């Protein structure tokens, strides 16, 4: 949910 | 992106600014100035010509989130790239950065390789 949330954001 | 892109590195710890500036240099970005908090940053930005901001989150007077929101809502500076730096990737903090318009988000400490990766992601999205 962290590295995966980052991906979603293009971060 | 252009090697002469002018960066402002914002952090209340002088050693962290020196480190980021040194990493930028390692990547070929030599045009770098420093600011010690969000108020100092906005002062220095009035000089014009800045093309990229790298900002810490926790700073006195004006923090990095407050700085980012101000830049994003500013008539002249609204599209400036801003790479936000934090001490720990927490969901709440990442989501705040997203809502405010952070161009990128990186957790300290990081390598030049990580910095280049994050800068390149921003350049690609912005067509720089
Ligand atoms: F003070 Be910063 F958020 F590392
Ligand atoms: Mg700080």
């Amino acid at each position: 949910q962290v590295d995966d949330l980052l991906d979603s954001l293009g971060f | 992106a252009d090697k002469e892109l002018k960066f402002l590195v914002v952090d209340d710890f002088s050693t962290m600014r020196r480190i980021v500036r040194n990493l930028l240099k390692e990547l070929g970005f030599n045009n770098v100035e420093e600011a010690e908090d969000g108020v100092d940053a906005l002062n220095k930005l009035q000089a014009g010509g800045f093309g990229f901001i790298i900002s810490d989150w926790n700073m006195p007077n004006m923090d990095g989130l407050e700085l980012l929101k101000t830049i994003r809502a500013d008539s002249a500076m609204s599209a400036l790239p801003v790479l936000m730096v934090t001490a720990e990737a927490k969901k709440e903090n990442i989501i705040a950065a997203a809502q405010a318009g952070a161009s990128g988000y990186v957790v300290k400490p990081f390598t030049a390789a990580t910095l280049e990766e994050k800068l390149n992601k921003i350049f690609e999205k912005l067509g720089m």
